[PDB]
RNA sequence: GCGGGGUGGAGCAGCCUGGUAGCUCGUCGGGCUCAUAACCCGAAGGUCGUCGGUUCAAAUCCGGCCCCCGCAACCA
RNA sequence: CUGAAACUCAAAGGAAUUGACGGGGGCCCGCACAAGCGGUGGAGCAUGUGGUUUAAUUCGAAGCAACGCGAAGAACCUUACCAGGCCUUGACAUGCUAGGGAACCCGGGUGAAAGCCUGGGGUGCCCCGCGAGGGGAGCCCUAGCACAGGUGCUGCAUGGCCGUCGUCAGCUCGUGCCGUGAGGUGUUGGGUUAAGUCCCGCAACGAGCGCAACCCCCGCCGUUAGUUGCCAGCGGUUCGGCCGGGCACUCUAACGGGACUGCCCGCGAAAGCGGGAGGAAGGAGGGGACGACGUCUGGUCAGCAUGGCCCUUACGGCCUGGGCGACACACGUGCUACAAUGCCCACUACAAAGCGAUGCCACCCGGCAACGGGGAGCUAAUCGCAAAAAGGUGGGCCCAGUUCGGAUUGGGGUCUGCAACCCGACCCCAUGAAGCCGGAAUCGCUAGUAAUCGCGGAUCAGCCAUGCCGCGGUGAAUAC
């Protein structure tokens, strides 16, 4: 169960309860942030690259 | 108390309301 | 494995994002995802040209994509040709005002993503991985650069025991934030598997 | 529980089978995947085969066991103890 | 033929003087150790070889049978 | 004393080199011990794990550095496991052959759904088009070929990313010198520091990766700006900065200043060390970001990438149900407690960081209540979440397995969701368990810390969150 799952994830379901988020970049089902559409792994990867607008490391 | 739902301190713990903690 | 990514470490000081635009909570993802779809298509075609930096700007249903490259001619085409055939391809995905520029790279040897990309190529062509790295650094330094370091990990020469080999010259103060470090990564496919190439170029400090 | 203001839930397709048979007079066998259902007064005296994930479990319904769910009568786990 | 004996898994107490089963090791659960041993903390398990009898009550007293140790079996 | 052989091994050795280790030495350091303060180990419960059980209880993680870990949200979904029902260029990409018509929307039979069978309805272009009619190709359908697809194996073939020793003071290089050579030298030596920190010395002289600095938060002051924020003054004031009026003050958020052993006494060859002053701040100001060469053939083929090996009417795929939530037991991390420095009720204070347009929801009403029906404001320094809570005042309880403790269950309801049987949270009536301070053993913390108190956020329909990431309130003891 992989590619059929990232694909099953976008199509509108048999009931609206079954909506689950899949990381639009790599397809990770777990830890998917609404704001970016990404998983915490990709989150960090794009960010570190500087391809995430306004995003920078927090230091306090 | 903090585990006892039927009290003030108890519902503050859960973060809910009722007769034993009114809003 | 310990070290920090030296690009993301410098954001807002010595290095600037490759996506400069604003959006609210309800729109951010949809635009960001387009930059993702765009950058792939661009680097799918423009890999040949010697792609260095993909800048994207936005306002409202319109976007200027500033592309940096070592062979501007292969990007622009025959008299305005290739750069055109992409504009249509571009606004096909975008569905909006696709303003696609092409900018000069005043030395691929001072471009980290280029230095790496070339080494990743040389070892796809069955070349001596040790020697090739010392050369990669030797180019960068001859172009006046302040310091250089280059790293390849993987089954070098096909070796069964994977190995990490590296080389360096000058300064590379990766702990220093007021110092400019251009970093580029290049992933080399082969028959025996994939090797990874890391390049760090110390231009000079601020 | 199931919110009293709403309905008393039975999967549409099974309710009909009971009611069809009520006319004709019951009862054959009823292979079902309706654990989410409620046992309902029209069902008394029937013999329903409930799927517990594995088998179709024969349950004779009575006048006493009405308000419950079906799956409470089709056990999902086999347990004989330890040692 | 005479004397002694059988009690948790091993080896010994308790029997004489009836009511109450104990000691060391071992087993099991926990701890220290990277880990094992040792060591430390808790805990299980004998219905007393059997069948009979005395008694209010029998591991204990008395009888039967069974198995074990020791000694005897001489003039011939 | 003289003194073999058979057999047997692929070495037995000598000195020196670099390491590692020592129940060797020396000098140092780390909440390492000690000094303290609060716990864990017992109990009830939440969660993770080992076992066992199971049709299946998917998988990885394994001593410090696995165990509220991947999992920042398991009822279906997720989901990789099992039972049953099904699909064959296929849930998906890029190509060609030909058939329909392109496309798209609406319902029907059947069945748990999937699927299998079905009944509808009109194609642009550019074209011979007043005409039967014809295709190109935006696209869907259909019989094939390519090829798809695999969370199947291998982290002992790999990239990437991370843990780790370790924020430890270290790791090397160029040249010269030394040695046959491994290598040494420098980097050792005196002193000093948080530090290979700086000084002094020297066959060494410099260079590099580390330390430190540069960056963020906080503590003082300033410039700039004055609404939605603030109100010192005056005037109105329905008695609310509500109106006039102002940016002074609090603040908001950008740019600066300031701290450097700079001054003084002194000890010092020096670097520095003790003390003194000025100053909001003193000797790295508090915290953060940041982790050298390498080690662990460390972790992750299950986030992704990837060689290779393996499957092809199936190790791929679609669904309905179940399992991941089992329970003779063992362990890890936790929550709530055993009470009077406490429990309970009423009235009454003072935070911060965040969050919010089928979202937060003021206020009004129905309800014991969860909630339900109204309904205003707010793309938010405006409106909301919102009460902060420990605290303060008053009153009750009176040492009791209790007005301590809130598990277990019975009964009744609200909500989210297609659906709460397995298997959600919440409210109410009743039930009121263990537990009287914890065996051997064992953990954390050096100051705005520990302890205690509440608040938010990510994930997210709801939620098993007592977890995690933050935020403020109160606020210690002790280091010979
Ligand atoms: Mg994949
Ligand atoms: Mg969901
Ligand atoms: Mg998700
Ligand atoms: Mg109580
Ligand atoms: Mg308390
Ligand atoms: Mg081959
Ligand atoms: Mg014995
Ligand atoms: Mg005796
Ligand atoms: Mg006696
Ligand atoms: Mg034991
Ligand atoms: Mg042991
Ligand atoms: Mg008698
Ligand atoms: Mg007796
Ligand atoms: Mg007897
Ligand atoms: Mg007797
Ligand atoms: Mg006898
Ligand atoms: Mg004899
Ligand atoms: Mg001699
Ligand atoms: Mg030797
Ligand atoms: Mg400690
Ligand atoms: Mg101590
Ligand atoms: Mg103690
Ligand atoms: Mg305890
Ligand atoms: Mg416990
Ligand atoms: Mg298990
Ligand atoms: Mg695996
Ligand atoms: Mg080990
Ligand atoms: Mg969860
Ligand atoms: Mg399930
Ligand atoms: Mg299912
Ligand atoms: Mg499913
Ligand atoms: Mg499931
Ligand atoms: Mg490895
Ligand atoms: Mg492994
Ligand atoms: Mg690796
Ligand atoms: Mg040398
Ligand atoms: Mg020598
Ligand atoms: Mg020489
Ligand atoms: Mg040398
Ligand atoms: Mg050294
Ligand atoms: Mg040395
Ligand atoms: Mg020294
Ligand atoms: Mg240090
Ligand atoms: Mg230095
Ligand atoms: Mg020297
Ligand atoms: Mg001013
Ligand atoms: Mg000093
Ligand atoms: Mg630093
Ligand atoms: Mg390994
Ligand atoms: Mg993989
Ligand atoms: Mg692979
Ligand atoms: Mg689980
Ligand atoms: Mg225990
Ligand atoms: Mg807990
Ligand atoms: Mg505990
Ligand atoms: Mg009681
Ligand atoms: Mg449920
Ligand atoms: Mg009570
Ligand atoms: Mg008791
Ligand atoms: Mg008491
Ligand atoms: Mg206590
Ligand atoms: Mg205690
Ligand atoms: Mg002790
Ligand atoms: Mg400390
Ligand atoms: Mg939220
Ligand atoms: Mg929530
Ligand atoms: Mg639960
Ligand atoms: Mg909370
Ligand atoms: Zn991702």
């Amino acid at each position: 169960a992989r590619k059929a799952l990232i694909e099953k994830a976008k199509r509108t379901p048999k009931f609206k309860v079954r909506a689950y988020t899949r990381c639009v970049r790599c397809g990770r089902a777990r830890s998917v942030y609404r704001f970016f559409g990404l998983c915490r792994i990709c989150l960090r990867e794009l960010a570190h690259k500087g391809q995430l607008p306004g995003v920078r490391k927090a230091s306090w | 108390g903090k585990g006892d739902r039927r009290t003030r301190r108890g519902k503050i713990w859960r973060g809910t309301y009722g007769k034993y903690r009114p809003r | 494995g310990n070290k920090i990514h030296p690009i993301g470490f410098r954001l807002g000081i010595t290095r600037d994002w490759e996506s400069r635009w604003y959006a609210g909570k309800k729109q951010y993802r949809h635009l960001l995802l387009e930059d993702q779809r765009i950058r792939g298509l661009l680097e799918k075609e423009l890999y040949s040209a010697g792609l260095a930096r993909v800048d994207i700007e936005r306002a409202a249903d319109n976007v200027a994509v500033t592309v940096h490259v070592a062979k501007p001619g292969v990007v622009i085409g025959r008299g305005g040709e290739r750069i055109r055939v992409l504009r249509e391809e571009l606004a096909k995905l975008t569905g909006k005002n696709v303003a696609l520029n092409v900018q000069e790279v005043q030395n691929p040897n001072l471009s980290a993503p280029l230095v790496a990309q070339r080494v990743a190529e040389q070892i796809e062509r069955r070349f001596a991985v040790r020697r090739a790295i010392k050369q990669a650094v030797q180019r960068v330094m001859e172009s006046g650069a302040k310091g250089a370091k280059v790293i390849v990990s993987g089954r070098i020469g096909g070796a069964e025991q994977a190995r990490t080999e590296w080389a360096a010259q000058g300064r590379v103060p990766l702990h220093t934030l007021r110092a400019n470090i251009d970093y580029g990564f290049a992933l080399a496919r082969t028959t025996y598997g994939v090797l990874g190439v890391k390049a760090y170029i110390f231009l000079g400090e601020v | 529980p199931r919110s009293l203001k709403k309905g008393v839930f039975v999967d549409d397709h099974l309710l009909e089978k009971v009611l069809e048979l009520n006319a004709k007079g019951e009862k054959r066998l009823i292979k079902t995947w309706s654990r989410r259902s409620t046992i309902v007064p029209e069902m008394v005296g029937h013999t329903i085969a409930v799927y517990n994930g594995k088998q179709h479990v024969p349950v004779y319904i009575t006048e006493n066991m009405v308000g419950h769910k079906l799956g409470e009568f089709a056990p999902t786990r086999t347990y004989r103890g330890h040692g």
